[PDB]
RNA sequence: AAACCAUAGUUAUGACGAUUGCUCUUUCCCGUGCUGGAUCGAGUAACCCAAUGGAGCUUACUAUUCUUGGUCCAUGGAUU
RNA sequence: AAUCCAUGACCAAAGAAUCGUCACAAAUCGAAGCUUACAAAAUGGAGUAAAAUUUUGUUUACUCAGUAAUAUGCUUUGGGUUGAAAGUCUCCCACCAAUUCGUAUGCGGAAAACGUAAUGAGAUUUAAAAAUAAUUGUUUAAAUCAACUCAUUAAGGAGGAUGCCC
C-alpha cells in the first residue's frame, strides 16, 4: 500500500477502496482512449463491483441500451469497467446480458480493452521492493456494427 | 585426456567522461552513451598486442608464457565491441584478471574492458550474445516512446 | 508425504514426527526464512530430534516429475496422525542424517 | 450434499493445444511467463501466428496478469475475449452403510465466464 | 545483488564548499557503476579526526541525497546511503560518536599509527576498518589484534581502486592487501571501490578475479561480499532508525 | 515439412569449504579380545572418459601411485 | 604328514557417501520440471446498513470462499549410467502354418563369431595355436594343479539293481 501508478503518473489512489478508482477510471482513463466531442455517440458509463447483485446490474444494463433518443439518429454506446477481482463479476453479468439479448434474434456488438495499474509494495527483504500490476478492462457494447470512435485499439468481437 | 577450453566474452564501454556537458539520467540514454562506438583503429592483432602487452607488464614472465599457450581472439568486430577470447580453463581468472587490469589502447583513452559471459562452449555463448542483443532493444523501444 | 522445501527423497526412508518444543522453527522454515541477499537460507543448524519418533516409512520415493517436487509414497500410524495438531512431518533417508519438512496428504484406496 | 466437479469438454486437433497455456489457480506467475515465451519461441516453427492463454474461474485475474505483462513489457499485441464454459457435475440424488463416493449419480450442466488471451509475435 | 560501499565525495574538510564539476563527476561515475551492473551505492565522506566537529545535526551531513540524488534515485532506479571514515592517528580531539552515529548509517575508520589500532580496536563503534593502501602500512597487519575485532563483528575493507590510480602504488597495495588476508586469515573481508572518476570501475568478474589471484577463495570472496555487505547496509540502517 | 525425442545428453558435467566412513602406522583405557572410543599424521588411487538405446565376449587397472576374500604335490622358520 | 607365521605367484568381487554457496522481470559449466483452464461466488451467488417509495422495485456504502495466493523465483540431478565410457568384435531394434536358417538336438536364452556343467583325448611328430573376424607390453599348456581348443551327453512319466540317514 505503498503507491498507485497509471501512465507512468503517480496518482492518489487506494486499491481496498473501489469508489475512489472507479471514479478515476471513469473521470481520466475513458476520456483519453475514447472522445465524445467529435462523434455522434452517446456513451453510459458503469463500473462494477463485486458486492453488486447480478441480475440489478443486468436490470440496469438492458435499460441502459434503451434510454437515449431514436430520433437523434444516436449510436447508444454503453461502456462496462471494472479493474483488480471484480473483473470476473464484470464478466458474468456482461455473459448473462448477452445471453438475455441475444434471444431474440438481435446481436450484439463488443469492443475490448486491456491496461494495467502499476503498484509498489515492500518486498521480502527491507532492501527491496516488489511491483504488482492489476488488470484493467473495458467493453463497448453496442448494436449498430459502425462507431466514430477511435477505436483502432480495440479489438473486434 | 580431454582438452577442456573455456572462451571469454568481452565488451567495450567508453563513459562520458565529459563534465562541462550534463547528462540526462535514464536507462536507454546511458545504454546509448556507452554503447557509442568504438574507434577506427581498432583490430584483432591490435588488441591481442595490447591485451598481451598488459599480461606480461602486471603477472610477469611465467605469468604470460603459461597463458599465452592458447591464448587467441576467435571472433570480433569493431561494429558493436564484442569479442571472444579463446583460452584454458586452468588460467581462465588470469585472463580476466588481465582484461579487468586493461589500462588504455595505445592512441585511444578512456575506455573500460566488461567481461560479461564465459564458458567452455562457443554454441552457448553466441545464444547469450543473441539474448543480450534483443534484451537491448526493449529498452530502446521503450524510451523511443 | 509432499516435500514442500529443499530435498530429495529415496525408497526406504523413515518417516518421523515433529516434535512439540522445536514446533515454531519448521513453521517458519515453512513460511520462509530469507538471506538479507533475498535468497531463500537453508544454511543453518537443524534441531536434531529424538528417536522414538518413528511412525511410517516411506516405500515408494522418487522425484516427482508432474509438480516439480520431491514425492515420498509411505504410511504413517492413525494414532500418530491422531496424535499431532498438525500435518507436518520429517522425513529422512537410510544413510543421510538430514532431516526435511514436508505435509502428507490421505489417499482413499 | 456431496458433489464432484468433472474437467471442461477439450477438443483440440494436433497443434491447437501445443499453443496454448491453460492457467490453472495453482500455477505460478514465473512458471507461466516462462512457458509463455517457450510457446512464442515455439509458434512459427508449429506453423501458428498466436499463443492462446485460457483460464477460467479464480485464475482470470493473473491471467489478465500475464496478458497484460507481455501486453507492454514487450510490446505485443494482445487480444482478450470472454467466452462462456459448460462443466458437468456429478451430484448425488437421494431416492444400509455404503461408501458416498459409490452411490448413484446425476449430470447436471454449469455455466463459467472464461478469458481467451491470444499474444502476436 | 551487487553493493559498493565506497565511492567517495569530492570534499574533505567542512569548509571545503562542493563545486559544480565535482556533483557532475560523481553523477557521471554513479552513471557508470549502474551501468556496469549494481544495486546498492553508498558515497564515504572522508573527514580528518583533528578537525572541528559542528554544533549541529541538521547540518553533519553536506549530502542531503533527497534533494541531489532523489530524482536520479526514482528514474534509473537504485539507492543511496550515508557513510564516513575517520582518519584517526592519536588520542586527542574526539571523543564524540552518539552523534555521529545518528546522522549518517556506517561508520568507519582509518587508522594510520600503533595507538590508532589499538583505539580503533578498544572503544569505536565502527563496523568497518579500512587501511591506506596506496601507501605503506602502519606497523604490521598481526593476529591479536584482528581476530578479536573480527569476532566481535568489524570486518576488514579492502580498496581495489587505490590500485588502478598510477603503477607505483600498486606493489604497494599487493603487499598490503595480502598482508591483510593473511592476517585476517579470511574470514570478514569486504571490498569496496574508491575510485572518483568513471574510468577506474570495473565488474564483479574482474574484480573477483582479481581477488582470487590475490589470496581469497572464491567462496570467500562472493560470501562474504554479498552477504557482509547486506548485513552491515541492514544493522546501519536499524541504528539509525532505532 | 516435420517426425526433436534421455530421472547426463553432443564432446558441458566447473570453483573451493565443511562432515562422516576405510587402509597402515604412533600412544592410552577397561576384561585377552570386541565393524570399541579418543587424539598425531598420510592416503581416498590407477585405467580412462560419453555423442541414439540394450545384451554377450575380449582387452587395460589398483608397488611408500586407496582396498577386499580364498587357494597353492611354491619356498623360508618352529612343535608333534 | 597336521597346525601357525612371513614372502611370492595365480583366480574371483567392488569403484564411499552426506551438507552449504556462486549478481542482472532471467541466469548458469549445463539440464529438466512446476499446463487435463473453476474457491460448486452463473439454476441471472448468499446477507447486512441508510434514503425515498403506501411492501415490491430502485440509488448508494460494506461482509462472506481464510487450509488465501505471495512477481525470473523455486526443487532435482549431471563423466564407468549397471564397472570398463576404451576397442578395425557379434546381434536385436516390421511381419510372414513358411523358396521366410518350420532348428523338439547338454542346460539357460528372442538372437548372439553368448554364459556354464559331466567324461575322454590332444601339442608345428597335431583336428587346429609356433622356432622355413576382433583384442592384447608380456599374450594357452608343455613336474602336478590352474587356463585354452575340439569330440559326445534330446525334454517328461513308470519298473529293477547298487550306495547313504534309516
Ligand atoms: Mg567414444
Amino acid at each position: 500500500i505503498n503507491g498507485v501508478y497509471y501512465n507512468e503518473i503517480s496518482r492518489d489512489l487506494d486499491i481496498s477502496s473501489s469508489t475512489q478508482c472507479l471514479r478515476f477510471l471513469k473521470e481520466t482513463v475513458i476520456p483519453s482512449l475514447a472522445n465524445n466531442g467529435n462523434n455522434s455517440t452517446s456513451i453510459q458509463y458503469h463500473g462494477i463491483s463485486k458486492n453488486d447483485n447480478i441480475k440489478k446490474s443486468v436490470n440496469k444494463l438492458d435499460k441502459q441500451i434503451n434510454m437515449a433518443d431514436r430520433s437523434l439518429g444516436l449510436q447508444q454506446v454503453v461502456c462496462i469497467f471494472s479493474y483488480g477481482p471484480h473483473i470476473q463479476k464484470m464478466l458474468s453479468i456482461l455473459e448473462i446480458f448477452k445471453k438475455g439479448y441475444i434471444k431474440n434474434n438481435k446481436k450484439i456488438y463488443q469492443w475490448n480493452k486491456l491496461t494495467s495499474f502499476d503498484i509498489k509494495r515492500e518486498g521480502r527483504n527491507e532492501l527491496q521492493e516488489e511491483r504488482l500490476k492489476v488488470p484493467i478492462l473495458v467493453t463497448l457494447v453496442s448494436d449498430s456494427e459502425i462507431i466514430d470512435l477511435n477505436l483502432h485499439s480495440f479489438t473486434k468481437q | 585426456v580431454r582438452l577442456k577450453s573455456r572462451y571469454i566474452l568481452f565488451e567495450i564501454i567508453f563513459p562520458p567522461t565529459d563534465t562541462n556537458v550534463e547528462e540526462s539520467v535514464s536507462k536507454a540514454d546511458i545504454l546509448l552513451s556507452h554503447h557509442r562506438a568504438s574507434p577506427a583503429d581498432v583490430s584483432i592483432k591490435s588488441i591481442l598486442q595490447e591485451i598481451r602487452r598488459s599480461l606480461s607488464l602486471n603477472l610477469g614472465d611465467y605469468g604470460s608464457a603459461k597463458c599465452n599457450s592458447l591464448l587467441q581472439l576467435k571472433y570480433f568486430s569493431n561494429k558493436t565491441s564484442t569479442g571472444i577470447i579463446r583460452c584454458h580453463r586452468e588460467d581462465c581468472d588470469l585472463v580476466i584478471m588481465a582484461l579487468m587490469l586493461m589500462s588504455k589502447i595505445g592512441d585511444v583513452d578512456g575506455l573500460i574492458v566488461n567481461p560479461v559471459k564465459v564458458s567452455g562452449t562457443i554454441k552457448k555463448i553466441e545464444q547469450f550474445a543473441m539474448r543480450r542483443n534483443s534484451k537491448i532493444l526493449n529498452i530502446i523501444k521503450c524510451s523511443q516512446s | 508425504c509432499t516435500l514442500l522445501e529443499r530435498g530429495h527423497p529415496k525408497d526406504n526412508a523413515r518417516i518421523y514426527q515433529v516434535p512439540e518444543k522445536d514446533l515454531e522453527h519448521w513453521l517458519q522454515l515453512a513460511k520462509g526464512v530469507y538471506r538479507p541477499n533475498g535468497r531463500k537460507d537453508h544454511d543453518l543448524k537443524i534441531p536434531l530430534p529424538e528417536v522414538h519418533d518413528l511412525i511410517g516409512f516411506i516405500t515408494s520415493g522418487t522425484y516427482h516429475l508432474n509438480c516439480g517436487n520431491g514425492m515420498g509414497i509411505g504410511f504413517i500410524d492413525h494414532h500418530a496422525a491422531i496424535r499431532q495438531p498438525t500435518r507436518y512431518v520429517l522425513i529422512r533417508n537410510v544413510g543421510t542424517n538430514t532431516y526435511r519438512l514436508g505435509e502428507w496428504s490421505k489417499i482413499s484406496v | 450434499k456431496r458433489v464432484t466437479k468433472h474437467p471442461s469438454l477439450k477438443t483440440l486437433t494436433h497443434k491447437q493445444i501445443h499453443t496454448t497455456i491453460f492457467v490453472k489457480s495453482t500455477t505460478p506467475y514465473v512458471s507461466a511467463l516462462k512457458r509463455i515465451n517457450k510457446f512464442l519461441d515455439s509458434v512459427h516453427k508449429q506453423g501458428s501466428s498466436y499463443v492462446a492463454v485460457l483460464g477460467m474461474g479464480k485464475a482470470v485475474e493473473k491471467t489478465l496478469a500475464l496478458g497484460c505483462h507481455f501486453q507492454d513489457q514487450k510490446n505485443k499485441k494482445i487480444e482478450v475475449y470472454t467466452k462462456t464454459i459448460e462443466v458437468l457435475d456429478e451430484v448425488i440424488t437421494e431416492g444400509s452403510d455404503v461408501e458416498d463416493d459409490d452411490k448413484e449419480t446425476q449430470l447436471k450442466k454449469r455455466a463459467v465466464s472464461g478469458v481467451e488471451l491470444r499474444i502476436y509475435v | 545483488m551487487l553493493v559498493d560501499l565506497n565511492v567517495p565525495w569530492p570534499q574533505n574538510s567542512y569548509a571545503d564548499k562542493v563545486t559544480s564539476q565535482a556533483v557532475n563527476n560523481l553523477i557521471k561515475t554513479l552513471s557508470t557503476l549502474h551501468m556496469l551492473g549494481y544495486t546498492h551505492i553508498a558515497i564515504n565522506f572522508t573527514v580528518n579526526h583533528s578537525e572541528k566537529f559542528p554544533n549541529d545535526v541538521k547540518l553533519l551531513n553536506p549530502i542531503d541525497i533527497k534533494r541531489r540524488f532523489g530524482e536520479l534515485m526514482d528514474r534509473t532506479g537504485l539507492k543511496l546511503y550515508s557513510r564516513i571514515t575517520l582518519i584517526i592517528d592519536d588520542p586527542s580531539k574526539g571523543q564524540s560518536l552518539s552523534k555521529i552515529s545518528q546522522a549518517f548509517d556506517i561508520v568507519a575508520a582509518l587508522p594510520i599509527s600503533e595507538k590508532g589500532l589499538t583505539l580503533s580496536t578498544t572503544n569505536l563503534d565502527i563496523d568497518l576498518l579500512t587501511f591506506q593502501y596506496g601507501s605503506r602500512l602502519p606497523t604490521f597487519l598481526k593476529h591479536k589484534s584482528i581476530c578479536s575485532c573480527v569476532n566481535r563483528g568489524v570486518k576488514l575493507e579492502i580498496v581495489y581502486g587505490y590500485a588502478l590510480r598510477d603503477v607505483q602504488a600498486r606493489r604497494q597495495f599487493v603487499s598490503n592487501v595480502r598482508s591483510v588476508i593473511r592476517s585476517s586469515r579470511s574470514r570478514g573481508i569486504v571490498i569496496g571501490s574508491g575510485a572518483m572518476s568513471p574510468l577506474e570501475c570495473r565488474n564483479i568478474l574482474g574484480v573477483t578475479s582479481l581477488i582470487k589471484n590475490l589470496g581469497l577463495p572464491s567462496d570467500r570472496c562472493s560470501k562474504a561480499m554479498g552477504d557482509l555487505a547486506s548485513l552491515v547496509l541492514l544493522n546501519g540502517r536499524l541504528r539509525n532508525k532505532s
